[PDB]
RNA sequence: CCGGCCGGGAACUCAAAGGAGACUGCCAGUGAUAAACUGGAGGAAGGUGGGGAUGACGUCAAGUCAUCAUGGCCCUUACGACCAGGGCUACACACGUGCUACAAUGGCGCAUACAAAGAGAAGCGACCUCGCGAGAGCAAGCGGACCUCAUAAAGUGCGUCGUAGUCCGGAUUGGAGUCUGCAACUCGACUCCAUGAAGUCGGAAUCGCUAGUAAUCGUGGAUCAGAAUGCCACGGUGAAUAC
């Protein structure tokens, strides 16, 4: 029918919609190889679909915003694994075991006063 | 020099603000400086009245100054000519039509402004500091006051070196943020210079 | 390849071998090859002789080697003979354009003495 | 440099230059106004420019014209 | 900070809203692509403190020139003192 | 139609005030949308905490301005008569622009 | 490391060959957080390595890296100590990459393809680093 | 009109308010049957989850009398006040902290993708026209999840350069300008043309960092008429290693 996952990763947000069907991926009205598939690691949006395979299983209409390249990609990975409530809690044994349902809650650490960035302390002279 | 002001770290937690107006950036500085003038005036002209707080709020082009004091009768006076005089001059300062109210601070020995002003007054009447501090801690612990700490400092008894000599009784949990710590501070201009009086009063745990 | 003087550049793209002429950088070189109707990435080898003296005819319209060196020298001499701030400053060998001489005036002032 | 619209001189220096060229170059001029671009009518005058402590005389040659006054009056004495 | 300096500041503001914003009109309107005469460039014999680029923005309470904050109108020292007492509304410690 | 946009420094105070304006309006008139929240403006100030040198000791502060939007639809005369002169809020700026 | 015994974090394998070994090799090669550039260099260099040696991809890589793995490494004593396997191939990759940065060819894919090819018949620079380490631990064998 | 553009839908992202959640709570083992530790399940998170705020009694007679307040001393036709010009920007030198480099994991040209956080009325200033450009003219919209600043850049895909002090590097200097401001000479910022040093990875020594960290890439803000390579913030890519 229509199966949803929220799926966010360092300032991104990937709405993942799943219908059963072919093996196509539609991201922001754009194909996978044209969105970021000219770039690094388009494999990670396909990692949840190699735990049991996507060969001709389900068409997924996904819509991500915020973040960078890798942020959006990790957001779609988490979005698909949140959106594999298509099949029941079976998958979420093995899908838990690959470490995919974990929201990777690493965010950029704030800059702190008297430090040039988050931990790089400015260099100190003689003693 | 290392402790946070124990009113400022509790401003959203338990303690309220003494100014509760909203203003955009065009009049924030002007409203703020107008508050410095009305607290400066209204602090100087009620020096005998034992005033604790003066709370400003501005509901739609009009000030609403609330004087938390321990002696409301001396602020109001024989039929309240002193109040209408004060709102006349506060209306002169702020430039808005002024209202003014008086809230009676009963139990005045549990208010840190009144305690610090008390010990400061006694120090500039040339009494010994250990009596002022120690009496203040005793009579404050006598009525409620789950803790109190007073701390005078600076050239005490007319010395040529400056000490502190704080006292405390009970529990004053100053790193606990839900503690209702009433802290305030005064300065005693003696003939030897300034003597700083701080006083923390722990009232309750929430 | 002997264009605009004794300058003989070669075996290099024409936008860049023209930069050997004292008084043409990248912009002016794009202007020469565009004004002479020449592609930007041809060499001087693989370029005809009529084509070369169209480049001579174009490079002649800007102040280059000798005229430019004596024009610059003339400007600096005018300043140093006025005895203005820029001339005294130009004369002592210290930075002109209001820079820091307490430290780090070192191109203009030369490698450090004692 | 500066200024697409007009060069700059002070109005008091304008009047002192007009009166200085009308009645002939008689004396050096006390000028504090170093802000001021030398005009072609100022050629031949001796205008003393203030350098913080001293009015130093500047005889105006023809090629002074695209310049401020204070260029010809150094303020720091380095030895 | 030196009474004289605060008085000097009030002089500069009073001249700033007497002459200019009324004859600063000149520098906005006549120094322009219209004709020209040298005249209005020379009509800056206005008393030089009418220029609004000569206010310093001193602290409202202590007249301190540095460390000013335009929102509060105070130096950083009186911003902190008043901020902690609670006279600046809404303002509190920040942590994120 | 009639947007009332409220701003205050205290979120309890602004949602009290907007709850009062909502039940006032839809009690008297009709067709109130609801208190839409509209992002909080956090203005941060980083002062030097010492009266002399010591850059690295600084104190960070903030003012959070909260908005709420109401957007009352029906222009009843009863809701604009009853909507005026009834705020009882002290630190709220309202904008009742049509 | 004073107190804290640690875990380790899991790296994603290589997107072309599924090799976490080669994934750590593109992390050893990466500079300034630019991973795309480094994996381009590794794919080009190992692709010409597989074309030159004619074997395959990561067994040519695994042979060329098998020739540079140290066996053991080194009052001031320089004792010989047995290298752990993760440290073994970590040092292997660090020496290959460092020696490839030392070379004087054109592109990084040629410097590293020629360095892995020079390590396949174990005559390059990283093998001289391995023989150097093994001369230090072989000379000082007297401390165990 | 293929643009959430419209009618519309309130699911979803999100906004902001209110709640739930994580406590060694459960299991196994070790332990004085105690504290606890080690491991496991569930779970978004697992053991003070990450970060911040919070800095005990005191030490350095540490810093500030120049933010302010203040005892005493001192000047009170002056050590007070007003003004213009100058200086704080000086330069044989030495040290600190940074930026930009020495390049091919790059330089340049063309196309093209993905942010977060902010500021704005004496302000931010679209569109359109002119200028190579900094900018100029007319001038909407916005006191602002609506408008403007404002195109993120590293990335990617093509082409070129080819190990050269070079298509590296940009200092320095000449000329021509724009803007702000009474006024850019001392003494701004930026632009255009030209110039094109030193520098080929840094001696003794020394510093920072334990994971969204270092590294690297941009963006914003405060002060401010104009002036950041600094400061304070924000996100993009994203390591190595800990016996």
């Amino acid at each position: 029918n229509q199966y949803y996952g929220t799926g966010r990763r360092k300032s991104s947000a990937a709405r993942v919609f799943i219908k059963p069907g072919n093996g196509k991926i539609v991201i922001n009205q754009r194909s996978l190889e044209q969105y970021f598939g000219r770039e690094t690691a388009r494999m990670v949006v396909r990692q949840p679909l190699e735990l049991v395979d996507m060969v001709e299983k389900l068409d997924l209409y996904i819509t991500v915003k915020g973040g960078g390249i890798s942020g959006q990609a990790g957001a779609i990975r988490h979005g698909i694994t949140r959106a594999l409530m298509e099949y029941d809690e079976s998958l979420r044994s093995e899908l838990r075991k690959a470490g995919f349902v974990t929201r990777d809650a690493r965010q950029v650490e704030r800059k702190k006063v008297g430090l040039r960035k988050a931990r790089r302390r400015p260099q100190f002279s003689k003693r | 020099g290392q402790k946070v002001h124990p009113n400022g770290i509790r401003l959203g937690i338990v303690k309220p603000w003494n100014s509760t107006w909203f203003a955009n950036t065009k009049e924030f500085a002007d409203n703020l400086d107008s508050d410095f003038k009305v607290r400066q005036y209204l602090t100087k002209e009620l020096a005998k009245a034992s005033v604790s707080r003066i709370v400003i709020e501005r509901p739609a082009k009009s000030i609403r100054v609330t004087i938390h004091t321990a002696r409301p009768g001396i602020v109001i006076g024989k039929k309240g000519e002193d109040v209408e005089k004060l709102r006349k001059v506060v209306a002169d300062i702020a430039g808005v039509p002024a209202q003014i109210n008086i809230a009676e601070v009963r139990k005045p020995e549990l208010d840190a402004k009144l305690v610090a002003d008390s010990i400061t007054s006694q120090l500039e009447r040339r009494v010994m500091f250990r009596r002022a501090m120690k009496r203040a801690v005793q009579n404050a612990m006598r009525l409620g006051a789950k803790g109190i700490k007073v701390e005078v400092s600076g050239r005490l008894g007319g010395a040529e070196i400056a000490r502190t000599e704080w006292y405390r009784e009970g529990r004053v949990p100053l790193h606990t943020l839900r503690a209702d710590i009433d802290y305030n501070t005064s300065e005693a201009h003696t003939t030897y210079g300034v003597i700083g009086v701080k006083v923390w009063i722990f009232k309750g745990e929430i | 390849a002997r264009i605009a003087g004794i300058n003989i550049p070669d075996h290099k793209h024409a936008v860049i071998a023209l930069t050997s002429i004292y008084g043409v950088g990248k912009t002016r070189s794009k202007a020469i090859l565009a004004a002479a109707g020449i592609a930007e990435d041809v060499k001087i080898s693989e370029l005809s002789e009529g084509q070369i003296d169209t480049l001579r005819d174009e490079v002649a319209k800007f102040v280059v080697e000798g005229d430019l060196r004596r024009e610059i020298s003339m400007s600096i001499k005018r300043l140093m003979d006025l005895g203005c701030y820029r001339g005294l400053r130009h004369r002592r060998g210290l930075p002109v354009r209001g820079q820091r001489t307490k430290t780090n005036a070192r191109t203009r002032k030369g490698p450090r003495k004692p | 440099r500066s200024l697409k619209k007009g060069p700059f001189i002070d109005l008091h220096l304008l009047k002192k230059v007009e009166k200085a060229v009308e009645s002939g170059d008689k004396k050096p001029l006390r000028t504090w106004s170093r802000r001021s671009t030398i005009f072609p009518n100022m050629i031949g005058l001796t205008i003393a420019v203030h350098n913080g402590r001293q009015h130093v005389p500047v005889f105006v040659t023809d090629e002074m014209v695209g310049h401020k006054l204070g260029e010809f009056a150094p303020t720091r004495t380095y030895r | 900070a030196k009474q004289s300096m605060k008085a000097r500041e009030v002089k500069r503001v009073a001249l700033a809203d007497k002459y200019f914003a009324k004859r600063a009109e000149l520098k906005a309107i006549i120094s322009d692509v219209n004709a020209r005469w040298n005249a209005v460039l020379k009509l800056q014999t206005l008393p030089r403190d009418s220029s609004p680029s000569r206010q310093r923005n001193r602290c409202r309470q202590t007249g301190r020139p540095h460390g000013f904050l335009r929102k509060f109108g105070l130096s950083r020292i009186k911003v902190r003192e008043a901020a902690m007492r609670g006279e600046i509304p809404g303002l509190k410690k920040a942590s994120w | 139609r009639i947007r009332i946009r409220l701003k205050a420094f205290d979120h309890r105070l602004i949602d009290q005030a907007t709850a009062e304006i909502v039940e006032t309006a839809k009690r008297t008139g009709a067709q109130v949308r609801g208190p839409i929240p509209l992002p909080t403006r956090k203005e941060r100030f980083t002062v030097l905490i010492s009266p002399h040198v010591n850059k690295d000791a600084r104190d960070q502060y903030e003012i959070r301005t909260h908005l709420r939007l109401v957007d009352i639809v029906e222009p009843t005369e009863k809701t604009v008569d009853a909507l005026m002169r009834l705020d009882l809020a002290a630190g709220v700026d309202v904008q009742i622009s049509l | 490391p004073r107190r804290r015994v640690i875990g380790q974090r899991k790296i994603l394998p290589d997107p072309k060959f599924g090799s976490e070994l080669l994934a750590k090799f593109v992390n050893i090669l990466m500079v300034d957080g630019k991973k795309s550039t480094a994996e381009s260099i590794v794919y080009s260099a190992l692709e010409t390595l597989a074309q030159r040696s004619g074997k395959s991809e990561l067994e040519a890589f695994e042979v060329a890296l098998e020739n540079v793995r140290p066996t053991v490494e080194v009052s001031t004593y320089q004792v010989p100590v047995e290298v752990r396997p993760v440290r073994r191939n970590a040092l292997a990759m660090r020496w290959i990459v460092e020696a490839a940065r030392k070379r004087g060819d054109k592109s990084m894919a040629l410097r590293l393809a020629n360095e892995l090819s020079d390590a396949a018949e174990n005559k390059g620079t990283a093998v001289k680093k391995r023989e150097d380490v093994h001369r230090m631990a072989e000379a000082n064998k007297a401390f165990a």
